């Protein structure tokens, strides 16, 4: 919160978040976005047998593929794009131990967590918007501007500071739950594994000075605060 | 939703934030969203009844982007404005509704024949306008009103306006608003969930109707997207303040 | 016994009722087989967190404008110059893009009044350092050489350095109460007609052009280090500030431009592959 | 035939929706 | 009725029970089987007045298996779909019903000519349609409206629709809902203990008219006989979800 | 005195009152001297033990289907396999014979939840012996010839001998609180009319196929004395469970196909011999 | 339950409610959201020195 006088390892005055069997320090200060509701009530009635949750494995920090920042990267330009949680099963991080209880559960509720770590150096400059689009599917290339991020849930990163951001996403979906897994007996009728779009996009471009590094790299990371697992079945490659 | 008073972070001072204008000129306050969504928009304007047909469909859905008309498109039964109302800029905000809708049905008749509104439940499909159901050439015999459906009769020498109430009878949680694109072909279910049913317009003899639409008093909206890419040319057809 | 009934009562026979009304009696009646059965919100509800009002939307900040700052930008030069209408972005040029929160809502409405807020973020480092000043200026309006123009009017002076971000409410100072919007009340035009003098003279309204403008001006010309860049793009966020009102709900100024498709039967309509 | 009906297989997934790795469609 | 909790002697561990989805969506419950037989069913789509005949004969029964279309059979002029709807298909598992039946009947008109509604009480006969009354060839002179029976008259001007409910006046203590040959000539006694009599229109002018029929508030239903065998090709006239 | 009547009220006129409700109020005029009688249930009334409710008849076992299960069937081998939809039956071909009293009342319905209760009655004698295995499987399907797919779901392992009788309480576990029927809500086909896809393409809706399956396989093989039958029926009763719910009255599904014979006038009709 | 309701009571219809008079009642819709909302007179309003009556 206060900085301090530099020592023998600089500015200790670092925070930290420790979840489960995982640890992110940060340097900065972060942005965090507002702890909003999921809905509640329909769970006990959409599954007749108790819901299971697995936090050891699931509530634990996964890191996914890199994002690389350019000075050619105009407003508006889509760095990256996640289809949750789809993408987080087979596409990003596919051995990790968070998607195991994905192979067997057929239904779910999933509220995330999802920390982004930016690290250009002082001499850059730039803004970048990460916002969460609920129930996604069929409406992905609409209201998916820079305008429309900045009215939904986000978390806004300065490329020079480096401060760190956190987007708490609920479960808002128009069904009790939401599918795990696509299959060749399952019906093709429903859309599975997208209850939600995460989008993240350039503010301002990246600028630089006179014989400056032209990019830049962000980290993001993902966490279930609230998965409730329904319907056991055989397990299953994902995807 | 969000504020944006998070990234807000400067603290110097400013001007005075003043006295509101809310009550000066009236105590009619027209900014509650539930208010706006409450009064109706004319979707049919003097449709054909056929009595040829099963009925004219109403697929049970708000106004929005959905019924938008766009410039060189095929020629639809639509009202060209209803894109453009109040209530349908609010509606292309939320992709999340849950409650009853609210139908005034004026039939351009004063004669004795009732017209019958048949409510369907959501079967999984969604049309509109005239159409023969399981493509057969008589419906006087098996009328759809008299099938086992709830129903409700019109009397245009009595009264040619009716306003009907349909309930959530669907399986989902929400209905969904809007689709990016309304005439693509993806997974068959969840390209029904845009509406909770349909609203059947049967008949006795060939008659005109138009239809109207709003929000019920047990009504909800929820699902944030913000604000879309817009287009605006109404300051080409108007003259300003200096000649 | 059938003893005769003298009550009566003198009645005026109308077709609807509460027809134009966002609120007070309905006499629609249910598709139920309870007439007085509603939809239940105990479980499945609106979150507390949603707007509930159109003024709940204009709180929202959004991205109206952006404009770069360098180094070559000599004393007193404006870095930006707009009417600040939330009515239109031009008077005298087709718009087409994202339009803030508190616009779109706006357009809705045949009135607005209270006060405008913005805030201006300066997308920079800490090596960069400059001073601007943010003016309102109202009726009149200054010449853009002329910076003691603007410096006369109501203004905030921002030091940039270690803070890259500035709020600035603009006042609500008019000859009115409210303002009518510059938008028409309703267009039937949709086939971009080309458009004539007739047509104009047939009009729904006169648009009252508004004189109201706020402008950026270099107090100190920016400096910044020759390691880093030598120009900086502005952020100008807006929205409607606190007391900012809306009435008279009209036929919306926007509307999509971006994927629009009218629905079709389905599956009728060669869904049927 | 009607253009909306199907996607281009370059842009979409099996879906018959925008591919997420396709940056390019904003 | 056998619940066949009786036969369930197993008493080992189960999964749980779980949580009613009633009153979720909403609190219209259509459960009630007196709620499910109050609504009403179309019996007569626009059929034919004529003055010539003493006038148009409806049987006092419910729907039920009784009217139901058989394809091949001679044309009726019954609604088809009458043996489809709900409370049709609830009649066919009770075979007893006793109360008052109530009868929606709308002229398709607008003038000042008086329309009665004439309620007999059970006589032992049961006929529906047009009929000549001891095959006379002039009933004006001798009208059943004006022969001491109770009546009551619509006049379309004022009003073409009317709800008429009309009592249980017979010597039974149960009214039988249904027979396995509706056209099987048996004891005459027991033939007409179906119906508890009949609702005759009788006009000035040829004109059309449309019948629906309900229960009444007092009534009830009893003697429960079970499921019947029955057949469904709904599957055939419809996509799946897989295209 | 007559004195003017200055009250007065606006009023909005319509033909019938309550005609689509299964309660509330009526404007129905009584065929009687007495405008207030009613029908009296003092002595004559309905019995406490008929059902009062849909859901009461939903409550009643009825027999759905059969197996056989002998001596021949090797280990993992399905005796029973179907999609336990109450909608329909099949989706595949057409059906005819007596159908449950669960399913007969959920074919007047467009929504359906709550769990589904099953009853397994072996008709043997002490000297059959052996087990099977009952498992509801959602979503996902198991293999025919995959005993372990199937193992890893939902499951209740019976060991036949002195009792021949098992219950199983089907669980509801979907994505959606109530799931629509698979049965069409309007047909007006009724002379058995040649389909085509234009038919299909017309139709009231798109049949939501099930994937939940009910399936029953050997576990030990069933080994009786020689002196007794080697192989032997399984009855399958269903029934709706305890918080069985139904919802959205429409055309039912099923209709009676033996002895139907519509009524004529008697005895006017030929009658008299 | 459905009830039959045996309330009932004799009208004469009129076009218009209280045309002829300047005050009294009124049947008049008020082009509004809220149908009772009314014009504000809290700051603006008629000045006490302006005459009232044509006397």
């Amino acid at each position: 919160e206060v900085p301090s006088k530099e020592s023998i390892q600089g500015d200790a005055t670092q925070q930290s978040s420790k979840e489960e069997n995982t640890i992110i320090t940060r340097d900065q200060q972060q942005t965090v976005s507002e702890n909003i509701p999921s809905t509640v009530g329909d769970l006990v009635i959409a599954s007749s047998e108790p819901t299971q949750q697995f936090r050891s494995l699931t509530n634990r920090w996964m890191p996914i593929n890199s994002i690389r920042v350019t000075v050619n990267g105009k407003r508006n330009d889509l760095l990256a794009q996640y289809y949750i949680p789809e993408d987080f099963l087979s596409t990003h991080a596919k051995c990790a131990p968070n998607t195991i209880p994905f192979e067997t559960y057929v239904y779910g509720k999933y509220e995330l967590e999802m920390k982004f770590v930016a690290n250009g150096n002082k001499f850059q400059c730039g803004k970048v918007i990460i916002s969460v689009k609920f129930d996604s599917y069929q409406a992905d290339n609409i209201n998916t501007g820079f305008q429309a991020a900045l009215s939904r849930p986000h978390i806004m990163l300065d490329l020079s500071t480096n401060n760190e951001g956190v987007l708490k996403i609920p479960f808002r979906y128009h069904r009790a739950f939401v599918r795990n897994q696509t299959h060749k007996t399952a019906t093709a009728g429903v859309r599975p594994g997208k209850f939600a779009s995460i989008y993240v996009q350039v503010l301002s471009p990246l600028q630089t000075g006179e014989g400056g590094a032209n990019d830049m790299f962000i980290r993001p990371f993902y966490r279930y605060t609230r998965a409730e697992f329904a319907g056991m079945s055989y397990k299953v490659p994902l995807t | 939703m969000d504020t944006g008073a998070k990234e807000d972070e400067d603290e110097t001072a400013n001007f005075s934030d003043g006295v509101t204008a809310m009550g000066f000129q009236s105590l009619d306050t027209q900014v509650s969203i539930k208010d706006i969504l409450r009064r109706p928009v004319l979707l049919f304007n003097h449709v054909e009844l056929d009595p040829d047909y099963t009925g004219f469909f109403i697929p049970i859905m708000p106004p929005s982007r959905m019924m938008q008309y766009k410039s060189g498109d095929k020629e639809t039964s639509f009202q060209r404005l209803i894109g453009r109302t109040p209530q349908a800029a609010i509606m292309n905000l939320f992709r999340f509704w849950r409650g009853s809708l609210r139908y005034t049905i004026i039939i351009h008749s004063t004669d004795g024949h009732p017209i019958y509104v048949t409510h369907v439940p959501h079967t999984g499909n969604r049309v509109y306008g005239l159409m023969k159901v399981n493509n057969l050439h008589e419906y006087t015999k098996v009328p759809i009103f008299g099938c086992g459906l709830t129903t409700e009769m019109i009397i245009p020498s009595v009264n040619p306006s009716i306003c009907v109430e349909v309930p959530f009878d669907t399986e989902n949680n929400w209905a969904v608003t809007f689709d990016e694109d309304a005439q693509r072909n993806y997974s068959w279910r969840d390209k029904g969930d845009t509406v909770t049913g349909h609203l059947v317009v049967t008949p006795v003899v060939s008659v005109y109707m138009s239809v109207w639409v709003e929000a019920g008093d047990d009504f909800e909206v929820s699902n944030f997207y913000g604000p879309p890419s817009v287009k605006t040319n109404d300051w080409n057809y108007a003259f300003s303040d200096e000649h | 016994d059938k003893p005769k009934d003298v009550s009566s009562i003198t009645i005026i026979p109308k077709p609807r009722l509460g027809f134009p009304h966002g609120k007070g009696k309905s006499d629609a009646v249910a598709m139920r087989v309870n007439p007085v059965a509603l939809t239940s919100f105990q479980d499945v509800s609106a979150y507390p967190d949603e707007p509930r009002t159109t003024l709940d939307i204009a709180r929202i900040w959004g991205l109206r404008s952006t404009f770069n700052w360098g180094s070559g930008d000599e004393h007193g030069k404006e870095l930006f110059n707009t009417v600040l209408d939330p009515g239109l972005r031009f008077y005298d040029q087709d718009y087409e893009g994202q339009i803030t929160p508190m616009e779109y809502v706006t357009g809705l409405y045949n009135f607005w009044s209270g006060p405008i807020e913005l805030r201006f973020d300066f997308v920079s480092n800490a090596f960069h350092t400059g001073t601007v000043i943010i003016s309102a200026e109202y009726n009149r309006s200054s010449t853009n050489t002329d910076e003691c123009q603007s410096h006369s009017t109501y203004t905030k002076t921002f030091h940039l350095g270690e803070q890259k971000s500035v709020h600035f409410t603009v006042p609500y100072i008019y000859d009115t109460v409210v303002r009518r919007n510059t938008a028409s009340a309703y267009l039937p035009v949709t086939d971009y007609d080309k458009v004539d003098n007739v047509s104009r003279a047939q009009a729904m309204g006169i648009r009252a052009e508004s004189k109201m403008r706020v402008k950026v001006r270099v107090v100190n010309v920016l400096r910044p280090v020759a390691s880093t860049t030598s120009t900086i793009e502005v952020l100008v966020y807006m929205r409607g500030g606190k007391n900012y009102a809306l009435h008279g709900l009209k036929q919306s100024t926007y509307w999509p431009s971006n994927s629009v498709v009218p629905i079709d039967s389905f599956p009728p309509d060669g869904y049927d592959p | 035939d009607n253009p909306h009906r199907f996607l281009p297989a370059n842009v979409s997934n099996r879906w018959n929706e925008y591919s997420s790795a396709y940056l390019p469609r904003v």
